[PDB]
């Protein structure tokens, strides 16, 4: 089903992007930015990604991270590139 | 032991402030929280506190929750005397994926 | 504001299968990561599976590994029961409840179905 590759896609992204703002207290986190761009123009609100809570937390089960990490898609890369570029 | 103890009843009277306990290990109330429910006789179990501690819709600011590291406290002050109920500790357990809920303290208003 | 009504009760007769089904309503089907909870009566209440409603994903206790199935049916918008084997002494309130909510961010058993009291007797 291409709608649960969707809804994959994006749980992963998710929780990738967690762990990168995990991982960067402050060049790889660049290049994982274009990597999750390529994917998304090839596929081509903030309660949109609410319903994606749950999922997260099957594999992260990080509440304070989930809240401190807050169309829709474009404004996360777009956040993910503001963040990359700093 | 691997689940959540917790004492079996607490007494207090009228006006007066409840303090509760529910140990676990690292996994189900130390690593991220634990949430309290308020059952009563023959009812469903309304949720008090999540696992961070906040207040859901529905529920007065009378009752308030923390964390002591590795054990949940769920604070009722001014013991109302219809709050007649049992109230469970959940905490969802990581290394054995599973909600575990506590034995239950009842709650017996001296009036 | 998601809404769960549960069935009513059924009564069982051992060896045999029951299955509870409450519908939800209130946003999207893909976020709804409702619980099964069994509460014997005199005794406090037990986990025994969760399912979340994305991409079918169904943890169950150890206990219930072989015995319980939860699956989700997304055309009506609910979330089913089985239990395989019913022996005398596991009757029990069953209740669904989600195990969080996802406009706060946080985990918990937030809202609570009526109960479907299965009573196995003979």
């Amino acid at each position: 089903k291409f709608h649960n590759f969707f809804e994959m896609w994006v749980t992963y992204l998710l929780t990738e992007t967690i762990t990168w703002k995990d991982k960067l207290k402050t060049v790889c986190f660049d290049k994982w930015v274009k990597q999750k761009e390529d994917e998304w123009n090839s596929i081509k609100i903030n309660i949109y990604f609410e319903s994606f809570f749950f999922h997260v937390m099957k594999k992260l089960n990080k509440e304070a991270k989930w809240n401190k990490l807050m169309d829709a898609i474009e404004l996360l890369l777009e956040y993910l590139k503001e963040k990359s570029t700093i | 032991q691997a689940g959540l103890t917790q004492p079996p009843s607490e007494s207090k009277g009228l006006r007066e402030t409840a303090t509760f306990t529910c140990t676990g290990n690292s996994n189900n109330v130390g690593n991220q929280g634990a949430a309290w429910l308020q059952q009563h006789q023959g009812h469903p179990p309304k949720l008090l506190s999540y696992r961070n501690n906040n207040r859901p819709s529905g529920i007065s600011e009378r009752f308030s929750a923390s964390r002591s590291g590795n054990t949940a406290s769920l604070t009722i002050t001014g013991l109302q005397p219809e709050d007649e109920a049992v109230y469970f500790c959940s905490a969802w357990d990581t290394s054995l994926r599973a909600w575990l809920f506590g034995g239950g303290t009842h709650l017996t208003v001296l009036g | 504001q998601v809404h769960l009504v549960q069935s009513g009760a059924e009564v069982k007769k051992p060896g045999s299968s029951a299955t509870v089904s409450c519908k939800a309503s209130g946003g999207p089907f893909r976020g709804y990561s409702v619980s099964w909870v069994r509460q014997a009566p005199g005794q406090g209440l037990e986990w025994m599976g969760q399912i979340i409603t994305m991409l079918d994903t169904i943890t169950y206790a150890q206990r219930f590994q072989d015995r319980v199935t939860i699956r989700a049916d997304e055309t009506t918008s609910t979330i089913y029961m089985e239990l395989n084997s019913l022996r005398s002494e596991d009757t029990a309130i069953y209740y669904c409840a989600r195990n969080g909510n996802a406009t706060v961010g946080s985990l918990g058993m937030d809202v609570w179905g009526r109960g479907t009291t299965v009573t196995v007797s003979s």
